[PDB]
RNA sequence: GGUGAAAUUCUUGGAUUUAUUGAAGACUAACUACUGCGAAAGCAUUUGCCAAGGACGUUUUCAUUAAUCAAGAACGAAAGUUAGGGGAUCGAAGAUGAUCAGAUACCGUCGUAGUCUUAACCAUAAACUAUGCCGACUAGGGAUCGGGUGGUGUUUUUUUAAUGACCCACUCGGCACCUUACGAGAAAUCAAAGUCUUUGGGUUCUGGGGGGAGUAUGGUCGCAAGGCUGAAACUUAAAGGAAUU
């Protein structure tokens, strides 16, 4: 797959993460 | 194509040139003999009536018509029409320009394209927006084939031009105006005071407009036309 | 010495009503109390009075102006336009 | 004699107009386009269906009793194609002899100087 | 690897070239990178001088010309065959 | 209860000898000492009077009024102008832009001050409590505070009964309804919310 | 139908992608001195006649 | 109207079209080039103001005040964020009509945010010359930009002074270009990527097989999207670069 989209999915997961980490805390 | 249209009407026949007739034109006497043309425009009524509709026409024709001659061929002018008392519509000066194809082959490669332009106005309350129009030349036994020239000297050159330019339009009417332009005098001194700066070459004035125009003037419109 | 961070002239609101609101009053609220100069003496006495009224205590003169500000860019703009056609009218 | 009228030939890549208006402009002789000659809804600029609205304008050139026409030629014109279409000259060799005689031959096609955007993106065509 | 000792054009020492589009696939490429052609035609075809000649109010006259520069892209050009590729040694002519 | 402030100008009376005080609205720029002309041979400058049909075209006026003899109408709000688009001699009418986009011809005669009012940008400082929006209003009217036709019950208000506070029938109404019916929206040719420019 | 007999001098090439269409160069007697290019279906030499049914009908490269 | 062909759509209340006028907004074609400036990003209309910078000349001055840089700071394409004006074209989302077994895309027509301007964030890119800065040397050739000097040189002027524009020769500082390899390099190629196994001019930063991963966490800046620093566990024996058939 490309960089770029690779990298787009990344910070989607990135967000993701974050989202739940601050709806857990 | 043809048969595409599903509906014309929305809400759901004479041939027009009975009607229409022929109406001679009469350039301005600051050109040589008229021969303008003919024009069509609709019958004189009660409501319309041909010399309103005539009022507001302007008629294209080249300079080289007009002065019967050949080396004016690349200079045009519109003819405003004004008046009209009867099949012979009068008409004035309103702009001159060059032709696509001049303005293209005049434009070439390793050359420059020095340009100015002023906003100034005759003596009868007519502005005109002057413009003119300048190329570098490659002098004799020259090596460098560019003729590049510095800033400093397109700048002089532009002002030069300009200052000359309104020297000329000042203390003069359209009448004086029209004829200096016609024998391309203008280049003459133009070149005369900015050969110094530069050799220059294609030396030609682009283009005028007309802004803003004072009241009818019939008694020296008259004079144009006898 | 820096008593506040970023909140400044807004630290009398405390913990109320919000931040957006609280940064666009803090900026308004600089802009009225700033002091200013009369254009008639070169002082910078100027402060506001009242809506749009902006006095002095030196130059003793009171000037009509922005509700926040003595001069605003539109006002500004449209005396300089207006100074335009007068000027176009008359020349 | 000779009275003088201009054709303002419009050529493009779809379609093909020969309006002959008089000197000034303000007139309406044979405005016929090249769509109706030919019932393809592809072929309409063409030289086959510029040659015959050409001939269907010099014909009423004709009947209306002009006889010396100047054409005023312009190719689509603006942000686009630039180029005169191929339906342009066919029109004009048609109406050469066909009638009516030609005389300043000119283009008047409006080129822009850098104004708006060309549609298409900055990737452009991508067929 | 380095296929050309110019990157994209003659861009040297410049950087940011304002770019301009193609005129038929209209695609934004940076002015010296578009394969521009000085196209000088004329507004009468071939054989055609001949019958536009006699046919024509006031003798001789007219003979004008058009004149149009094209910015063709790589991908145009080479659809169209403006510019053809050729091989290694044949690059570094002109 | 004004947020433009109010400058007084005082004028000798040409028939008598007593000084007659005119209530103007300040306009931006102004300062005391400052003469003010008022009348059609007066030059172009700011706060000065001159009727519609004497300034150029493109001018900004303010205080204008319909008719001649209004004492001013138009644009009387802080920071509000009047664009002159156009003159029109025969039947003198000087065709104007409103503050709201409209476009109305009205009388040369009518005459409109040079400038724009001050005070302009009042809102733009949120009122940031209720004591704030209490206060302006007291100056004003009894329009402060108006409970919701959801909360209002339903003899007191048509959109008021229920469980749940919904309005039930459509909230938009029409011109030809009667007083009483008119409680929502009033001829809505275009309901919600726009996207993209106004367009004015 | 207005018929023209036209007899040619020179056959530019064969055309098309089939390469059943030859391209020719041909003028008629009738008024001659001038020639128009057009395309043949069948085997044309030199000096061939042909009935053209039209007149203003220059014809281009086949694909 | 459009496309390979079509189709949505506007059309005897004038569609397209011709001619005139007015408003808006975007930009500075053609001139425009292996050419110019700037630390970089980046700058092509005219004029006026404010200054700033490079190059050249200099028997003018200070005297080593110098080269690179942890930390730190300024600027920084486009896009995005906040609050205003403007909002003419283009135009992510979206709305339709095509093509296709499927098309949420490539193709046709509209169309919000955005594209433009003001006051503040964003600190990013194939930000490329994938090539760090300063200083000394090394095969040649032509052309070009700015400056300087000499021509019993040309032309422009007032046929002849000045002032310019050209041609010949030289020099400094740049953009660069061509044939070759004394040499370097794995080769593509390089007058620097050379003066490195005959190994050392001064100096800053970065990397030790490919994934994991520019991820998690710990800090820091930012309204936000995100920016800087930045692993480990685990897995594999090939991942790669240049050229040849």
């Amino acid at each position: 797959m490309r960089a770029k989209w690779r990298k787009k999915r990344t910070r989607r997961l990135k967000r993701k993460r974050r989202k739940v980490r601050a709806r857990s805390k | 194509a043809v048969g595409k249209n599903k509906r014309l009407s929305k809400g759901k026949v004479v041939d027009p040139f009975t009607r229409k007739e022929w109406f001679d034109i009469k350039a301005p006497s600051t050109f040589e003999n008229r021969n303008v043309g003919k024009t069509l425009v609709n019958k004189s009524t009660g409501l319309k009536s041909a010399s309103d509709a005539l009022k507001g026409r302007v008629v294209e024709v080249c300079l080289a018509d007009l002065q019967g001659s050949e080396d004016h061929s690349f200079r045009k002018i519109k003819l405003r029409v004004d008046e009209v008392q009867g099949k012979n519509l009068l008409t004035n000066f309103h702009g001159m320009d060059f032709t696509t194809d001049k303005l293209r082959s005049m434009v070439r490669k390793w050359q420059t394209l020095i340009e100015a332009n002023v906003t100034v106005k005759t003596s009868d309350d007519y502005v005109l927006r002057i413009f003119a129009i300048a190329f570098t030349r490659k002098q004799a036994n020259q090596v460098k084939r560019h003729s590049y020239a510095q800033s400093s000297h397109i700048r002089a050159i532009r002002k030069v031009i300009s200052e000359i330019l309104t020297k000329e339009v000042q203390g003069s009417t359209l009448a004086q105006l029209t004829s200096k332009l016609i024998p391309e005098v203008i280049n003459k001194e133009i070149e005369n005071a900015t050969k110094d700066i530069f050799p220059l070459q294609n030396i030609h004035v682009r283009k005028v407009k007309l802004l803003k125009q004072p009241k009818f003037d019939v008694g020296a419109l008259m004079a144009l036309h006898g | 010495a820096k008593r506040t961070k970023k909140v400044g002239i807004t630290g009398k609101y405390g913990v109320r009503y919000g931040s957006s609101l609280r940064r666009q009053v803090k900026k308004l609220e600089i802009q009225q109390h700033a002091r200013y100069d009369c254009s008639f003496c070169g002082k910078k006495t100027v402060k506001r009075g009242a809506a749009g009224i902006w006095t002095c205590s030196c130059c003793k003169k009171t000037v009509a102006g922005g509700a926040y500000t003595v001069s605003t860019a539109a006002a500004a703009t449209v005396r300089s336009t207006i100074r335009r056609l007068r000027e176009m009218v008359e020349a | 004699s000779q009275v003088f009228g201009v054709a303002r030939i419009y050529a493009s890549f779809n379609d093909t107009f020969v309006h002959v208006t008089d000197l000034s402009g303000k007139e309406t002789i044979a405005r016929v386009t090249g769509g109706m000659k030919v019932k393809a809804d592809r072929d309409e600029s063409s030289p086959y269906a510029a040659m015959l609205a050409a001939q269907d304008v010099a014909a009423k050139c004709k009947e209306v009793g002009i006889t010396a026409v100047h054409v005023k030629i312009r190719a689509t014109g603006g942000t686009r194609t630039k180029t005169p279409g191929p339906g342009g000259q066919a029109a004009l060799r048609a109406l050469a002899r066909s009638g009516l005689r030609i005389g300043r031959i000119e283009d008047v096609t409006p080129v822009p100087s850098d104004s708006t955007r060309k549609k298409g993106g900055r990737r452009g065509r991508r067929l | 690897p380095k296929k050309r000792a110019s990157n994209g054009r003659n861009k040297k020492g410049r950087g940011h070239v304002k770019p301009v589009r193609c005129v038929n696939c209209s695609k934004s490429i940076p002015k010296d990178k578009a394969i521009k052609r000085m196209a000088i035609r004329n507004i009468v075809e071939a054989a055609a001088v001949r019958d536009l000649s006699e046919a024509s109010v006031y003798p001789e006259y007219a003979l004008p010309k058009t004149y149009n520069k094209l910015h063709y892209c790589v991908s145009c050009a080479i659809h169209a065959r403006i510019v053809r590729v050729r091989s290694r040694e044949d690059r570094k002519n002109r | 209860g004004r947020g433009a402030p109010l400058a007084k100008v005082v004028f000798r009376d040409p028939y008598k000898y007593r000084l007659r005080e005119e209530i103007f609205i300040a306009n931006e720029g102004v300062h005391t000492g400052q003469f003010i002309y008022a009348g059609k041979k007066a030059s172009l400058n700011v706060g000065n009077v001159l009727p519609l049909g004497s300034v150029p075209e493109g001018t900004i006026v303010s205080n204008v009024e319909e008719k001649p003899g209004d004492r001013g109408a138009l644009a009387r709000a802080s920071g509000n102008y009047v664009i002159i688009i156009g003159h029109n001699p025969d039947e003198n009418k000087t065709r104007v832009r409103l503050p709201s986009g409209a476009k109305k011809v009205i009388s040369s005669d009518a005459r409109g001050v040079i400038g724009v009012i001050a005070g302009g940008g009042r809102v733009d400082k949120p009122l940031l409590k209720a004591g704030r929006a209490f206060h302006k209003y007291r100056l004003k009217r009894n329009s402060w505070p108006k409970t919701r036709g959801v909360a209002m019950n339903p003899v007191d208000h048509p959109h008021g009964g229920g469980n749940h506070q919904h309005i039930g029938k459509a909230s938009t109404i029409s011109r030809g309804a009667v007083s009483g019916q008119k409680a929502g929206l009033i001829a809505a040719r275009r309901t919600g919310l726009l996207r993209g420019s106004q367009k004015t | 139908t207005p018929v023209t007999l036209a007899k040619v001098i020179k056959v530019l090439g064969r055309t098309g992608s089939r390469g059943g269409v030859t391209q020719v160069r041909v003028e008629f007697l009738e008024d001659t001195s001038r020639t128009i290019v057009r395309n043949v279906k069948g085997p044309v030499r030199e000096n061939d006649i042909l009935v053209l049914m039209e007149s203003e009908r220059e014809a281009r490269r086949l694909r």
